[PDB]
RNA sequence: AGGACCGAACCGACUAAUGUUGAAAAAUUAGCGGAUGACUUGUGGCUGGGGGUGAAAGGCCAAUCAAACCGGGAGAUAGCU
RNA sequence: GCUCGCCGGAAGACCAAGGGUUCCUGUCCAACGUUAAUCGGGGCAGGGUGAGUCGACCCCUAAGGCGAGGCCGAAAGGCGUAGUCGAUGGGAAACAGGUUAAUAUUCCUGUACUUGGUGUUACUGCGAAGGGGGGACGGAGAAGGCUAUGUUGGCCGGGCGACGGUUGUCCCGGUUUAAGCGUGUAGGCUGGUUUUCCAGGCAAAUCCGGAAAAUCAAGGCUGAGGCGUGAUGACGAGGCACUACGGUGCUGAAGCAACAAAUGCCCUGCUUCCAGGAAAAGCCUCUAAGCAUCAGGUAACAUCAAAUCGUACCCCAAACCGACACAGGUGGUCAGGUAGAGAAUACCAAGGCGCUUGAGAGAACUCGGGUGAAGGAACUAGGCAAAAUGGUGCCGUAACUUCGGGAGAAGGCACGCUGAUAUGUAGGUGAGGUCCCUCGCGGAUGGAGCUGAAAUCAGUCGAAGAUACCAGCUGGCUGCAACUGUUUAUUAAAAACACAGCACUGUGCAAACACGAAAGUGGACGUAUACGGUGUGACGCCUGCCCGGUGCCGGAAGGUUAAUU
């Protein structure tokens, strides 16, 4: 659940931690680790491209099957964890043959839980199997795109997608966004909603938490001289001008989707 | 097994100091300019050849040549190689 | 005062030394400018 | 517990005086802020000039910055001195 | 040489970087040194740096670089796979004493250790570019055990006082000893052992992982420190003989206990938190190919090897970076006594210095200070600067409030020394003795001894007891910004920027956007509870009307309309 805490300094005074009891309080599964380290938001050329990211705590990575595989092995939930890397939790997960697999937590799950993957298995929350065998009007979550590729919709920490109809080769869903997408239908998903759904039901009290989690500072463009964005300077607070990205194209409304390829996909969009 | 040119060229000279004479009367050991390239086997295995000496074993020590002035122009003498050699006991040498 | 030249010679022969200036095509054009001239001290390194 | 308090190292530079051909091409002295953090620091790397980088002052990029430095066009041009 | 003064968490000692002979000795004073100069980091000559164990090198990898092929690019070239580099991180091993004018964990003495061959003999499944384990990791907090170390007593040696007293509860000095080896302790972690099976670990695996079944809770791992040995040794106050007055040679007592005690060790621990905390190798183990009674594997022993390079000296500075023998900058390590909470500060030890012009005189005036009648901000743009407050314990403490604060609010009281309580108390530590004991580095009791606050009462001194150094001025109203922060290196630290929070808007993933002629990369190994851009800036109450203008979004009936034909 949420805890506010006590103003006992400023800069705690607002702070909502998230907290969860049961995450696993110990080192997470040393296979199933690895390095990660960070960019600073700057490429194989070393020019910043995305701004406002750098510093923040060291994180590993954990591994995590969203690809999806072990059909008709049950396995059982370890234990959940935390993850630095992403918004929903993870469960550490025992199949029969002693693998051991990082999953998506979904929603109502626990330790000593039973999951099962592919086409036969029963449908409870967990369970992965063709969204030609799920049934329509589930809510599903970490969904395929492409089949086999792995799941790349609905991760994060508190959402989801909804079957709306099949026809033929193709499901239609209606995403987390309010888009309506055709999507092939041997596709993978995996039932219920992702987990840590009071994620957002934090707030970080101080620029330090913002620090930590690795944003560097946000100036916004009216702050600056006009060599350096297009809505810099002038004396006192000036901005008679319509407003724009840095590189001086529009940003309130204007939309930016090019990508021909994908349209007949979209069935409708978001609103 | 090392070559008996390469042994001939190793000793370029016995070394004379203070602390050389001293060493040779107390810890009976020679101080030897050698050549900047011999190496430790090379050395024990050329005075082990060269004055028929029994040695125990080798240490070297690499000099670095001063810099000097002559007159105005500048001017750096060589880095050479200093080798003291103590022999086995009761061994004497010219 | 933390005045500019903050020496080491890890980061000089890296940054001026001689295989750094042999590995690429300009870095090569200054040591035939330097030849040319015909310079003492070619390169920075000892 | 804490971008908590007081306060050394450390980091910084708010006030005054001196200094202004200085001990110093920005410092000393007396006080001053932070001092477990958005801290500070060592080593190495990466980002190149209409470019970088900037908790944004047009700041900084080798005592140089409303476009670094070096060489070249180049003896630019100069109704001006 | 005798005094004096200064530093002493440094102005001492040691490393890294950086420098490059500045180190030591002889010799010289032309130049250099802000003066003289016999002196020197100056000139000239000679000497001086010794390693299996220190470091580099080497093995391993991070960021990152290069990059066979490859992809891309007018050319140049860009990116990048396999790889191969790249420490600032991981990986084997030496300490004590002595020695030179200058080196020493390198040389000498004593005592060890590590890794590789080789060769024996004993034994018999060896083998990897692969699997698994391990290496292997955060912040904060908390004690407990210790140690470095210090203090006191004991012991040993010396002393009996320049001037009153000082054979004593007197003064001074010393009271040191490592690595290794053996023991395995406080502690911490972990249930072990056997048997069977198995969709997993790219193939295999006896190894891991997972399922069973049986049996015993006592077995394994780790581990400071102590103890014994090292050590009948070395060292050792001092003495005794010579003297190149520099020092040399010889001899050499005591060498214990208690208490205190780290920020060092156990501790890469434990507890807690969220912001969830490198890799690879050495190493352990498994088997694959292969071999085959060989090779190899491990065991003791014997023997050989451990190359090369650096090693002087400066290192918070006269030797590095600042043009200077420059009030500057410069990372890490050691951390004594008294008082003190303290690495503050004061005086000191060890140690090191007196800052490379002196000598007078004692005008104005300048600078740094001390004090001041009476007044107390009248000065002034402005209490600028000065002055003033300052510690600990206890009492007490307002408006307002987001209930945390405000608040150390304000303000006041006690403070030294001596005695008694109490020949030193509460407390801490804890020997003998005794008992138990599966027997020890054991468990009880027992308190010797040592250390030791805090308070009360009484007395006493001074003008003054937080006596020096050190060490908040306080209150009221109000503008602005919520706050901690950030900023114009070198005239601006703010109301400027940032910020949590909010709102709009874009973006369905080969996303948007950005750097890129492109490949490619960031975003992100993320997936609308996510990311980017814009504006606003905690929180409370809110956020009214206008779409005419300029943008933006949607529509496509008509008008206008390019290349093309």
């Amino acid at each position: 659940a949420v805890v506010k805490c006590k103003p006992t300094s400023p800069g705690r005074r607002h702070v909502v931690k998230v907290v969860n009891p049961e995450l696993h309080k110990g080192k997470p599964f040393a296979p199933l680790l690895e390095k990660n380290s960070k960019s600073g938001g700057r490429n194989n050329n070393g020019r910043i491209t995305t701004r406002h990211i750098g510093g923040g705590h060291k994180q590993a990575y954990r591994i995590v099957d969203f690809k999806r595989n072990k059909d008709g092995i049950p396995a059982v939930v370890e234990r959940l964890e935390y993850d630095p890397n992403r918004s929903a939790n993870i469960a550490l997960v025992l199949y029969k043959d002693g693998e051991r697999r990082y999953i998506l937590a979904p929603k109502g799950l626990k330790a000593g839980d039973q999951i099962q993957s592919g086409v036969d298995a029963a449908i409870k929350p967990g369970n992965t199997l063709p969204m030609r065998n799920i049934p329509v009007g589930s809510t599903v979550h970490n969904v395929e795109m492409k089949p086999g590729k792995g799941g790349q919709l609905a991760r994060s920490a508190g959402t989801y997608v909804q079957i709306v109809a099949r026809d033929g080769a193709y499901v239609t869903l209606r995403l987390r966004s309010g888009e309506m997408r055709k999507v092939e239908a041997d596709c993978r998903a995996t039932l219920g909603e992702v987990g840590n759904a009071e994620h957002m039901l934090r707030v970080l009290g101080k620029a330090g938490a913002a620090r930590w989690r690795g944003v560097r500072p946000t100036v916004r463009g009216t702050a600056m001289n006009p060599v350096d964005h297009p809505h810099g300077g002038g004396e006192g607070r000036n901005f008679g001008k319509h407003p724009v990205t840095p590189w001086g194209v529009q940003t309130k409304g204007k939309k930016t989707r090019s990508n021909k390829r994908t349209d007949k996909f979209i069935v409708r969009r978001r609103s | 097994m090392i070559r008996e040119e390469r042994l001939l060229k190793v000793l370029r000279a016995p070394h004379v100091s203070e602390k050389a004479s001293t060493a040779m009367e107390k810890s009976n050991t020679i101080v030897l300019k050698v050549a900047k390239d011999a190496t430790k086997a090379e050395i024990k295995a050329a005075v082990q050849k060269l004055f028929e000496v029994e040695v125990e074993v080798v240490n070297t020590l690499v000099v670095k040549g001063k810099v000097k002035r002559h007159g105005q122009r500048i001017g750096r003498r060589s880095d050479w190689k200093k080798a003291y050699v103590t022999l086995k006991e009761g061994q004497n040498l010219d | 005062m933390k005045r500019t030249f903050q020496p080491s010679v890890l980061k000089r022969n890296r940054s001026h030394g001689f295989r750094a200036r042999m590995a690429t095509k300009n870095g090569r054009q200054v040591l035939a400018r330097r030849r040319a001239k015909g310079r003492a001290r070619l390169t920075v390194s000892k």
